[PDB]
């Protein structure tokens, strides 16, 4: 009639992912805190693009929807910023959105890739992962001499729900189960099968025997990110926001159960 | 190439023929659709002539 | 007490006409104290059920050892004394079928009462003298235990 | 009537249902003809034609 | 029930015994038996019953020169019977409660309420008599005071209410006046055309025979006969 | 008004679901329905106490009851055709045969008590046993939907 | 032409309520808490918490429409409890939880970083 | 035609039904009196087919015959099937 | 006619990847090995860089 004590077992940590094992807990929760990572954890990302000019061969929409794409460091501002729908400002301003700036133009014969690089932005703290100081820079248009591209961009605080550009995740490999003991699958010929990497079994054997008094512990995770937050940060973010929209559940509850009467 | 939104249609007292004071053919003209003669056939087996004479009449060219 | 019926049984085959599921099995019982014949479906993934074994059977009607009826739905908050603690494979079901050998003139002899566990069917044929509780549309229970 | 194909009827609504002298339904294999043609008045006015 | 059974099993399955009273103490209770085995008014009207489902035996023998017992029919008598077994819970191991009189006057009651022809003139009664023929067949012999007393062993409540629900059942499959049965034919016969196929000896099916049987052609793709013989030469085949 | 309940009256889908044609339901179970109501009503499906909360939140005609699971040791487990018992409505009788169903089981023994688990039998508005498919689903007369109608 | 904003999955529109509590008249002692702007990823594990307190009786939840942003939960318990107070109690328990794995999380990264 | 005896069938059709439903709809929707009670039915449709599981709807249904004839049948006479 | 800046199934950046992966194919690498070498693990990925075709190449040899 309450909660669990669960744990946590760290297998790998990096800046590009982070290898993590929990242990005592719930599938729902491991499921949720999985959709959690992908789609409810902020990240700072360009919501608005005005086109000054563009003669390049790719249309308006193609550059904003591309621009749009393009991881930016989150990792302390995101914390900071408000949504644009709960600011009492108007326009873009500096607490809501980071304001970004491309100005190229292809003077010489060689074909000009117009890159990440070239994103200037008006926050030191805010800027392309590629600009992040190997892995090279994001390619956002090549130009023919004569041609330019001119813009003046805005990012903007969202999550996944929103659009996929708010997704800080590039793959989280959730597993739990390694050996089919709780016999979740049905594997028509086993033998047939291979083992997981945190599979401990002989090779001579196939599956674990099945476990009736068994229940889903254990569930291994791959979070991948994209560059913008810290694999760590990820996780972090997304426990306190699953945390805080459960809190504003319960507050909206504790509203709905006094005003009855 | 066959999307929905070129063949989303509808309509509701649109624009009418000159010869005869019925609708217009095609989503271009915001022409309504053909209550052909199967659809006749149809009502006329399941007894509606309140609605058969609904879209031959009151719906089409009064 | 509520018991329709009570004997031990032992498995003398299992899937003679071959394995038709996975997680369901028909084992050919037999008894020794009425000499009844049985034929059930159990599920051996959970209660695993070996050639040769010998098991207690009690049909009753209800789980609580004194008189009284169910209400036929899942109450798990119950501490009432239920007997279904005195044994290990538990299934509930309903009587659909009461065949026996009786004639135009002559009563029935040897009797056989159809019963289905939500899809599981078992069939207890034997001496009617054992199966006069048995009544069509009849919620029963199973209490199968393992023994030695 | 061009040819005419002779055959025994595999199938009951061709066959010949008769009542049998303890009253059930018995299908007789019995031949029939298949012509070609068509020429009713003349066909049925023949002898060992039903 | 009627038609394909022999007479030896159509006695032994439709007449009823009121000589065994061993069988009776088993079918029905104690009130009952002893006014079966003393009334003879009620042995003369089971004798009755048993004649008239002959002759209707008879007359299905000549509507249905084939061993085909399937028909259509507006209620099904074996569902509704199963029906009121589980709805007033009857045991058919207990001897039932419902007199075989009950049974047949309810169904010569039943009969008289079904019209689909209203008048009590003889015109009007043949054509009632000719259009409820083949389901009051259909219903003596489901409702047979033999089968209600030792197959489905229905009581006097069951009975009472499986007459009322006939009734209603059978009254909602009338044909409303104003439906327009000829599109509703024309239709029913034009869907399955789009599903069938356009094509001893070659035999012209499907759309084209459709199509020359709709507009009479004097000049058929397969005109063929179907001859069949009368004796000996139906049997050898020199003489065919 | 008058058109739309004329409508509401002679041309609504319930109304509609069986045919004069060949008076049979026209509309009746399809593709993953069919397949899945196959692989459901098995006799080697089980559900746990999880798995049926979350299916019986999907039943507009359930009365709140949860029925008495057909094992109760040792572990609760309801089966497939325990819960469409509860799909299925009112009190109707039905019997059918799968696609799989021999011949030679209807004669010798074990008819009423089916190894494969054909002879589709709904009592009382329970399935008593039996795998449902297009023969007691589909389009077919006779089938569990006709005698819904 | 009617592609919705993709705003309108998380936030609430004016005047319309986060949540909704209405007492199921068919079996006592249930309710159904109808939650707009949510998903299974609340759903599943306020069911899941709620399945494991043994005065729970029913304990379910259901999306009428994958299109709509709402779910449905409901939630049936004993007399002498109540559906609104399991509720609050598994809203809570999950609380807890979620701080725990956090606090833990963070000590496993520190001994991670540090070695 | 003679009241007395009326060979129409006692039931009401379909079709009887379905314009009888539609017409009383209209009258309720043009502000005409209600016979039955309203505790919520507002919508035309539903507060006609309260009236008719009531029976309580003040129409008489003209059936024509083919010989030209005609019988006119309350909708209180006719019993309701459906 | 653009290498995507995301994989459309996970997520991971390709955008920078495109350039690279020309630079090692005319280094005598096989598409497999470069695109090990990327680090380009999940098959999604790969699909992404093995299946792009480079359009915009062509569009700049036309004058703006
Ligand atoms: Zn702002
Ligand atoms: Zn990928």
């Amino acid at each position: 009639p309450y909660a669990n004590q669960p744990t946590v077992r760290i297998t790998e940590l990096t800046d590009e992912n982070v290898k993590f094992i929990i242990e005592n807990t719930d599938l729902a929760v491991a499921n949720s805190i999985r959709r959690v990572f992908i789609a409810e954890v902020p990240i700072i990302a360009i919501d608005w693009v005005q086109i000054d000019a563009n003669s390049s061969v790719l249309h308006d929409e193609f550059i904003a929807h591309r621009l749009g794409l393009i991881p930016l460091t989150s990792d302390d501002i995101v914390d900071k910023l408000q949504y644009s729908r709960d600011c009492t400002c108007e326009e873009f301003c500096p607490e809501c959105s980071v304001e970004f700036t491309l100005d190229v133009r292809c003077n010489e014969d060689q074909t000009r890739h117009v890159t990440s690089r070239d994103l200037i932005s008006n926050s030191p703290r805010v800027i392309p992962v590629t600009s992040r100081n190997e892995q090279d820079d994001i390619l956002i248009v090549k130009l023919r001499k004569g041609q330019e591209l001119r813009l003046r961009a805005y990012a903007k605080k969202g999550f996944g729900k929103e659009h996929a550009k708010w997704n800080p995740t590039a793959g989280v490999a959730f597993e739990y189960d390694p050996d089919n003991a709780l016999r979740h699958t049905v594997y028509p010929k086993p033998e047939e099968w291979p083992k997981s990497e945190y599979s401990e079994l002989d090779e001579d054997e196939s599956q674990a025997p099945y476990d009736p008094n068994g229940k889903p512990e254990r569930f291994y995770y791959n979070v991948e990110s994209c560059g913008s937050l810290r694999p760590e940060t990820i996780v972090l973010s997304a426990l306190s926001g699953l945390k805080k929209k459960l809190s504003d559940l319960q507050t909206q509850l504790s509203h709905e159960i006094q005003s009855d009467v | 190439k066959h999307m929905v939104d070129d063949k989303i249609h509808s309509r509701a007292r649109g624009p009418i023929q000159i010869l005869n004071r019925q609708p217009m053919e095609g989503r271009s003209r915001d022409g309504g659709l053909r209550f052909g003669e199967m659809e006749r056939d149809c009502q006329i087996a399941h007894g509606a002539a309140q609605f058969l004479r609904e879209r031959l009449f009151e719906a089409s060219d009064p | 007490a509520g018991i329709l019926f009570e004997d031990i049984f032992d498995v003398k085959d299992i899937d003679p006409e071959g394995k038709k599921f996975d997680r369901v099995s028909r084992l050919h019982c037999e008894s020794e104290s009425f000499k009844m014949d049985l034929i059930l479906d159990v599920n051996i993934q959970i209660y695993p059920v070996d050639l040769g074994d010998k098991f207690r059977l009690v049909i009753a009607s209800t789980l609580y050892e004194d008189g009284t009826l169910d209400d036929g739905e899942y109450n798990p908050t119950d501490d009432r004394p239920s007997r279904a603690d005195q044994f290990e494979y538990v299934m509930y079901g309903k009587v659909y079928r009461i065949e026996g050998d009786e004639t135009s003139t002559e009563a029935a002899t040897r009797l056989s009462a159809y019963v289905s566990y939500g899809g599981l069917l078992m069939r207890l044929q034997g001496d009617a003298n054992n199966l006069h509780g048995f009544e069509v549309d009849s919620r029963v229970y199973l209490l199968m235990k393992k023994l030695a | 009537i061009s040819k005419v194909y002779m055959h025994l009827p595999q199938t009951d609504n061709k066959k010949k249902i008769i009542i049998t002298e303890d009253g059930e339904f018995k299908a007789l294999q019995e031949w029939i003809l298949e012509t070609d043609g068509v020429s009713l008045m003349r066909v049925l006015s023949e002898k060992d034609v039903d | 029930a009627t038609l394909k059974p022999s007479n030896k099993a159509f006695e032994k399955k439709f007449r009823f015994d009121y000589t065994n009273e061993r069988a009776l103490r088993r079918t029905l209770q104690e009130d009952l038996v002893k006014d079966v085995l003393s009334n003879a008014h009620i042995q003369n009207e089971l004798e009755r019953e048993f004649e008239r489902m002959r002759e209707d035996r008879e007359v299905l023998r000549v509507i249905f020169p084939t061993g085909d017992s399937k028909v259509v029919l507006p209620c099904n008598l074996l569902r509704m019977i199963w029906n009121a077994q589980k709805i007033f819970h009857i045991n058919p191991r207990l001897p039932s409660d419902l007199h075989p009189i009950k049974v047949v006057e309810g169904v010569k009651e039943l009969s008289k309420k079904l019209v689909i022809v209203n008048g009590d003139d003889p015109l009007s009664r043949q054509a009632q008599e000719n259009a409820t023929l083949l389901f009051n067949i259909h219903l003596r012999s489901t409702l047979c005071s033999r089968r209600m007393a030792e197959e489905f062993r229905l009581s006097g409540e069951a009975f009472d209410w499986l007459l009322g629900e006939i009734e209603s059942k059978f009254n909602q499959a009338i044909a409303h006046p104003g439906e327009m049965v000829g599109a509703l034919a024309a239709q029913s016969l034009g869907e399955p055309a789009t599903q069938m196929t356009l094509n001893a000896k070659n035999v012209t099916l499907g759309v084209p025979r459709l199509k020359e049987l709709i507009n009479i052609s004097k000049k058929p793709k397969t005109p063929s006969l179907t001859v069949f013989l009368l004796g000996q030469s139906a049997r050898d085949a020199e003489r065919a | 008004l008058e058109t739309r309940a004329e409508i509401q009256e002679l041309a609504m889908v319930p109304r509609m679901i069986v045919t004069p044609q060949s008076n049979r339901p026209v509309m009746g179970i399809v593709q993953d329905t069919l397949t899945a109501v196959r692989k459901f009503t098995k006799r080697d499906v089980f559900l746990e106490r999880g798995e049926v909360m979350n299916l019986l939140m999907f039943l507009s005609t359930w009365d709140g009851k949860v029925p008495q699971p057909a094992i109760l040791k040792p572990r609760p487990l309801w089966t497939g055709k325990q819960i469409f018992s509860l799909i299925i409505p009112g009190h109707i009788n039905c019997i059918r045969t799968h696609s799989t169903h021999p011949d030679d089981e209807d004669s010798g023994p074990y008819k009423h008590i089916s190894p494969g688990d054909t002879k589709v039998v709904v009592e009382n508005g329970e399935l008593i046993m039996g795998i449902l498919c297009k023969k007691s689903l589909g389009t077919s007369a006779g089938s569990l939907v006709h005698i819904s109608y | 032409m009617n592609a919705p904003p993709a705003f309108e999955s998380f936030l609430l529109f004016e005047g319309e309520k986060k949540i909704t509590i209405n007492k199921d008249t068919k079996v006592p002692n249930a309710c159904l808490f109808t939650i707009n702007k949510e998903d299974h990823t609340l759903g599943n594990i306020i069911k899941s918490q709620l399945l494991k307190d043994p005065q729970v009786l029913f304990a379910g939840y259901k999306v009428p429409h994958p299109l709509e942003h709402k779910i449905i939960i409901r939630v049936q318990t004993t007399p002498d409890y109540s559906p609104q107070e399991a509720f609050t109690n598994a809203i809570t328990d999950l609380i807890s939880e979620l701080s725990l794995l956090e606090e833990r999380f963070r000590v496993a990264i520190k001994d991670k970083q540090e070695g | 035609q003679a009241n007395q005896k009326r060979i129409t069938t006692p039931y009401m059709t379909k079709y009887e039904r379905a314009r009888v439903l539609g017409t009383r709809a209209l009258q309720i929707a043009m502000c005409a009196p209600v016979m039955v009670e309203l505790e919520g039915e507002t919508d035309p449709l539903l507060i006609a087919m309260k009236e008719l599981k009531a029976r309580k709807i003040p129409i008489i249904i003209r059936r024509y015959l083919p010989d030209g004839s005609y019988e006119d049948w309350g909708v209180d006479e006719l019993i309701i099937s459906d | 006619m653009i290498i995507p800046v995301r994989c459309f199934t996970c997520g991971k950046i390709v955008g920078n990847k495109w350039e690279a992966y020309l630079g090692l194919l005319q280094a005598e690498y096989t598409e497999g090995d470069a695109l090990d070498a990327l680090g380009l693990k999940r098959y999604c990925c790969r699909r992404m860089l093995l299946a792009h075709v480079d359009l915009i190449e062509k569009l700049l040899n036309y004058a703006p």
